[PDB]
């Protein structure tokens, strides 16, 4: 929610869109056409592993038997043992509840990011060849075609082949 | 007229927790404490020693079931439930140190002390160390008087470990189950056992009189130890109910030593024991057990923690 | 600090707001008004209280004494039970303010967000009829109406019906 | 030209907190996350609470007379006064602590007869040091003579099996006679020996007798030992004089909590946290009241306050 | 990476920068000019400053040994000692590598987030009169000289001064 | 005609640790763990007692070798591994709680407990406490029989600690290298040494017969201790083997013991170390010694932490 852009202003996402996390879904004269973008989507992925490979981890720290299931220790170290044994379990349970919230939190809150740098990337791109109009959408203002869009996917699209077209019909 | 950029979503998504909010739906998401149990005792590739009905202890002072297990090596060592430190009735006083150290000894190498005796027996045995007829611990020697009621002789033993690692050293002190036993066993009067080291000094005076029959005896032998610095030397002092190490022991290397109550498994592989199997995961945490030990996830209290993998879900 | 928006460059607060974290307050021909929003404002609100509830938690685990307070007991097991215990202090310290320093920064940054998205919604909402001047303000290219800014307010300002208008200028 | 303008609400005063990053830095509402404030009372609204006086909690196993309203009291929480004593006749306990540990969470304890009879010798030896009217001594005990005085203590064995379903606390005392004649007076002459066993003890104890100064005036010790019986174990003692034998084993009643208080007991207020001086009531994660706070407690912290924003930066002019 | 700016679509840093984090590289008819912007170099460096002092901060509180080195305790105290030790080092060990990895996340976003603050308000200075062309540049749209810059710098650029002159430019 | 913004970046950078990426390189990045010791004990500013041959228990009781340390005072105490507590042989018993207390003490001041002695000796030594021929422990009194086989009087001895902080008291018991020589210092029959306050109840028999010699000395004698509180009364009763405390001890203040095998240095400053040095530094954690002592930073397993100081470094 940090950004706005996931279940903000964006409405919602799309089911239908298997091969990507972020993507593009374009409407002009020949058709209607969808394709994940790769870039960013890999992007946010990289980030999410790296977070995993940090803790799937495995700690090289061997313990020993301080205790006894079959002859019970004496009575007053036992309870010493038992009462530290405690208290590390009171620090790791805390530990791990808030580690895991706090990755969470930073989940959820690097993909809000990673749309809004896709969205105010190809805004970028446009100049002033189109509009925002606030659902996470570009109309633009001149007609385009199929290879066109292809090149604002794989930033090639030049504006100022198009700027003067576009911009009387504003 | 237009182009739209927006991410996926998906119709059933799992629920996590936030520093910010409960039970928010995410795309996809990862379980991070484990709960899954292996019911057996993962020992591929480890040099695995089950004690079975012999005692860790027993390993030392070698009672009958231990006798398979007076000189062995492991990396893995199990302890059970029906395992047995004695045969002659008696306690080890310091029990569980002694326990502590030998389950991470990798296990022991026995070495002859060197004692010899004039004018003494040293062949005492008992109907309750069962070989064929009457024995004893292996590892130790009974000192008797030479004939019944005669007087035992003042005597003094000593060693020297000239290895180059610390050795472990045991003796008993023997309590008649009469004072006429004792007397007829070491002669009457006074006894007194000393043990002396560097590091090390101590005295016992036997106790002898009525117990109740343990494996029909009613004597005690109370087994007490020391680790021995390299170059260092034991003393003993005693004049009888003094019963004798003849070998030392050395720790092999380094081990584990577990207590479990499940089968042996060569099959798979863990490094995280309790007494109802391997914890075998990647996982941070774990839910399982307590008192796990070797190289395991930490224990926390909760049942579940998920780790979002993916991004906020929002469907239609 | 993060996002630029408060103590940024927006100048201040308004201490006459009592009603909202955020809002509105507008300068046209009619008069000059003052309302609170409550979307981001409640927004806000609930990140925080969710923030609360998880740490106003009650720790359901329970110890009791290892120690004697009447009669001392003996002194090396003692001596091990306080350096436990201190120790124990050592990590609750550390953790105490290490996530309260780290809640702070992120519930300061979280009230920077939520402005900065109330800001981000509005331009997104008037289009080409108005104009950034960097002050957390809009001015507004056409004559407006107080009718007009309730349209912003709740979401609801129509631009292609002021387009033209607004544009000459 | 016309405008309109977004923006956050401020107030005059705020409060300074701290961040990752800067320190005191002012925010528009903050919360405390350390409780500074104590009770100084017990709260033990809808506890059953037994406060032990003038009994000590080692007392109410053996029984002298200050202990005699708690042979076999029922609890959720105990409360040890500085006060309390676990004795009548100058003595000990051996292991205390791990008693007193046992004692404090048992929920209270439930007697049981051990059914021995005794053969030939007294019964019935007291002492002025424990008063109820004119000589007495501990209730749960029988303090074992010779029939006459000088006279041989006969080679005794009694076994007591633990038949029901929970484990049971077994105690018993070696008397340590203020001299030599005091012993062979009270149990006639020769060495004395006690052995105690069962399947998971063994161990054998000897009289030291000889001169102490008087306590209570007595010069004679009683030192208490004890163990727990498992479920269908046994234990056995043998014995030849110089023994103080149970009467009863106790069973324990169930779970509580002991704390050591100097306060009285508040039936009106509710709390699962306390201390010495009190009780913590609570809802913060932290407390900086005692670090020997028992219960379920904050977390025990160093520092005297850490706020909590609740609210945003606060800008004023 | 949180913001976009640093590594992002500003392609890289300037090496020859020296005197600050963040700065102006501008090009117009008299010639090439460099410096370095003090107000939100400043204001980074101050929070970095204010996370290291949080950490170079010295704990006031005093351990003694439970433990000898030179006649070893018995064995069993011993042990638990250890174990509670080695218990100990898990967690600070824990703590110091979780603590070192949070904060690092958040100051490289500290600085992606002041760069884009650099941005963000400089582009609302300059109104209408130029254009993001998206490498962390504005192409302006009317001849500027290099007391035009400096105004732009000490953020005292006026707008409709420009304005109609930049505009129609644009056409 | 065009203005651009932009960060900083140098050649070569330094690799660190994020949440969510390894080895990513910033501009600058600082050192969290100590890694540097100073090889010497920084004693600057402190009152320091190095006990050399001393042994921190003989302080108590007083063997020539800790003549010069009766009555000390430190903020810093430093104990060596040439360090002996004892001149005639035997052990404290409880020796490390009482190192404990000693080493956070801050020295100790001496009071006599005010004992005189009736119709026996008060004299006795030994050639293993070299002064100049025979002597004793200097703060205890070797009580003997007046003559040898003689009767030792049954005593009673008490002492009410009065002033106003607790008063550590010692005493020990002789066990004789043969029952004759038991009887022969302190007459024959059963000794008992008894031992009360509020607080504390013991009781002690000698054990007489042979040990080897140590220090050519065939018996042992083993110290007790314990601490009398403000206003109560230890007594002693005894009809031989009992070694008397001539003087009390009160703990002066507070310190810090440390155990060391290095150089002291009045130069540096230190709070934090260990037997290999102090650890200077102003780091949060340090992975020097896991068993430093004082106000030291907090040991962990990593040879090194870095924390960006810098931004991320894209450079050309
Ligand atoms: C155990 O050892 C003793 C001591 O050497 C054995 O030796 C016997 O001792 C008797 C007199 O003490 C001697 O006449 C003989 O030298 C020994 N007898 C025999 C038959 O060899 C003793 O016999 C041993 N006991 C057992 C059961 O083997
Ligand atoms: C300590 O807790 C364990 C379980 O973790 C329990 O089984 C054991 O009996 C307890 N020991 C003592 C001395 O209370
Ligand atoms: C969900 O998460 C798991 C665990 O990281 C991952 O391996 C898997 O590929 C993910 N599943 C899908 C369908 O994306
Ligand atoms: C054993 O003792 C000698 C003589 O006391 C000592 O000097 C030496 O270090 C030791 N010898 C060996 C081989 O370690
Ligand atoms: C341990 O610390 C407690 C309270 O923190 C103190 O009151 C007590 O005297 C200390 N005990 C020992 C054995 O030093
Ligand atoms: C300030 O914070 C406290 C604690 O969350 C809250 O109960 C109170 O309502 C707040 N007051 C105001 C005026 O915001
Ligand atoms: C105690 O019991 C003995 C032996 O049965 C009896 O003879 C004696 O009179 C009793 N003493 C008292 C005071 O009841
Ligand atoms: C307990 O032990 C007895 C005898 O040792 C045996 O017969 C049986 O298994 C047990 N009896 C009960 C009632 O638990
Ligand atoms: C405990 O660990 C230390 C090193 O930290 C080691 O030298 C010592 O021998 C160990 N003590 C025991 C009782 O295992
Ligand atoms: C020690 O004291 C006794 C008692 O008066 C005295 O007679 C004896 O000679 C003394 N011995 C020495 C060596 O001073
Ligand atoms: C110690 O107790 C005695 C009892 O005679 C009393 O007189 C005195 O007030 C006490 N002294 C101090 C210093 O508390
Ligand atoms: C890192 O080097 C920088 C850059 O010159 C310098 O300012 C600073 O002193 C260094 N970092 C620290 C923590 O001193």
């Amino acid at each position: 929610g940090l950004f706005g852009a996931i279940a903000g202003f964006i409405e919602n996402g799309w089911e239908g869109l298997i091969d990507g996390w972020y993507g593009f879904r374009h409407q002009n004269a020949q058709g209607e056409g969808t394709a994940a973008d790769y870039k960013s989507t890999q992007s946010a992925i990289d980030q999410i592993t790296g977070k995993l490979n940090r803790l799937i981890e495995k700690t090289n720290q061997q313990f020993e038997l301080i205790d006894n299931e079959f002859t019970e220790v004496e009575r007053q170290i036992g309870n010493v043992i038992n009462w530290t044994r405690d208290s590390m379990t009171e620090v790791w349970s805390y530990n791990a509840e808030l580690l895991v919230a706090m990755e969470n939190q930073h989940t959820i809150d690097l993909a809000d990011s990673e749309m809004n740098k896709l969205y105010e990337r190809v805004k970028r791109q446009l100049r002033e060849n189109a509009e925002e109009d606030g659902t996470g959408c570009f109309e633009i203002f001149h007609k385009c075609d199929d290879d066109c869009m292809a090149s604002i996917r794989n930033n090639t699209y030049d504006h100022s082949k198009y700027r003067e077209e576009a911009i009387q019909n504003r | 007229d237009k182009i739209c950029l927006g991410h996926h979503a998906v119709s059933n998504g799992t629920k996590v927790n936030t520093l910010t909010e409960r039970g928010v739906e995410v795309v996809n998401a990862t379980e991070t404490v484990e709960r899954t149990n292996v019911p057996r005792i993962c020992s591929k590739g480890k040099r695995t020693v089950d004690l079975g009905q012999c005692g860790l202890l027993g390993t030392i002072t070698g009672p009958p079931q231990c006798d398979q297990f007076l000189e062995f090596s492991a990396d893995l060592i199990i302890e059970r439930r029906e395992g047995s430190d004695v045969c002659y009735p008696g306690k080890f006083v310091n029990e569980e140190a002694l326990r502590q150290i030998l389950r991470e000894s990798g296990g022991i190498d026995k070495e002859t002390m060197g004692f010899t005796y004039s004018g003494i027996r040293t062949n005492g045995t008992t109907s309750a160390c069962r070989r064929s007829g009457s024995s004893f611990y292996a590892e130790m020697k009974w000192l008797l008087s030479n004939t019944d009621n005669a007087a035992f002789p003042q005597m003094t033993k000593s060693y020297k470990n000239t290895r180059k690692d610390p050795a472990l050293i045991i003796w008993g002190i023997h309590h008649s189950g009469s004072t006429t036993e004792q007397t007829k066993l070491y002669g009457s009067g006074n006894k007194l056992i000393t043990v002396g080291s560097s590091n090390y000094q101590q005295s016992f005076v036997p106790s002898p009189g009525a117990r109740p029959q343990v494996n029909g005896q009613s004597g005690r032998i109370d087994f007490h130890w020391l680790i021995l610095n390299p170059n260092d030397t034991v003393t003993f002092s005693f004049n009888g109910a003094f019963i004798a190490p003849d070998r030392a022991s050395f720790l092999r290397g380094k081990s584990m030593g577990i207590q479990s109550e499940v089968q042996v498994d060569a099959n798979c592989e863990g490094d995280c024991y309790h007494s109802g199997g391997t914890i075998i995961s990647n996982l941070p945490f774990q839910n399982i057990n307590s008192r796990a030990v070797g190289k395991c996830p930490r224990y926390v209290k909760q049942e579940s923690l998920l780790l979002a993998t993916g991004m906020k879900n929002v469907p239609e």
